[PDB]
């Protein structure tokens, strides 16, 4: 999820934008 | 510089990039 | 939830909304 | 500049990209 994605790696824009609403 | 976003920046970053669309979790 | 973005953060925020695009200063 | 609007306010998605390169 959104922990693994920006939080334990690095995540873009893009996959930030994903998680939105 | 820290890329990682984590607990409040991680708030933060989704406040910026998803505007007025809003997010999980803002009750 | 601070919403401010200043020094290292400010630079966090570049770096993820730049993207490819690059921004001042990374040398 | 990008402190005044971004640190010292809150600044948008749109406001912070006027300073990518």
């Amino acid at each position: 999820g959104i922990v693994e994605q920006c939080c334990t790696s690095i995540c873009s824009l893009y996959q930030l934008e994903n998680y939105c609403n | 510089v820290n890329q990682h976003l984590c607990g409040s920046h991680l708030v933060e970053a989704l406040y910026l990039v998803c505007g007025e669309r809003g997010f999980f979790y803002t009750p």
